[PDB]
């Protein structure tokens, strides 16, 4: 999660980290295609029969 | 929820993620109950 790993418990870096925009939701969609991609590569294994 | 953390305000099926879960906070607290030590004005002040 961006918000409390850099500014967790925080209500002054919560209005400021929006003047970054776009980093930390882009982050996300990196990590998630990794976790779900995960999950394949033990289909392409074992799920032959 | 979802729609606004997309930006769309459709979704397709699947599971998707949100803002964090937190307990936010309450009351507000402070600290050194105890002073001692007071500086002898007294008699620079009030002696006879
Ligand atoms: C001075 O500091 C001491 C250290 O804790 C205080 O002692 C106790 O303080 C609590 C809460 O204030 C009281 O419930 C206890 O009864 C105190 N102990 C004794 C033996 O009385 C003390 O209260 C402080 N002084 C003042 C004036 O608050």
């Amino acid at each position: 999660d961006c918000t409390m790993y850099i500014c967790g418990d925080s209500t002054e870096c919560s209005n400021l980290l929006l003047q970054y925009g776009s980093f930390c939701t882009q982050l996300k969609r990196a990590l998630t295609g990794i976790a779900v991609e995960q999950d394949k590569n033990t289909q392409e294994v074992f799920a032959q029969v | 929820e979802t729609k606004c953390t997309l930006k769309s305000f459709t979704v397709e099926k699947g599971i998707y993620q949100t803002s964090n879960f937190r307990v936010q906070p309450t009351e507000s607290i402070v600290r050194f109950p105890n002073i001692t030590n007071l500086c002898p004005f007294d008699e620079v002040f009030n002696a006879t």
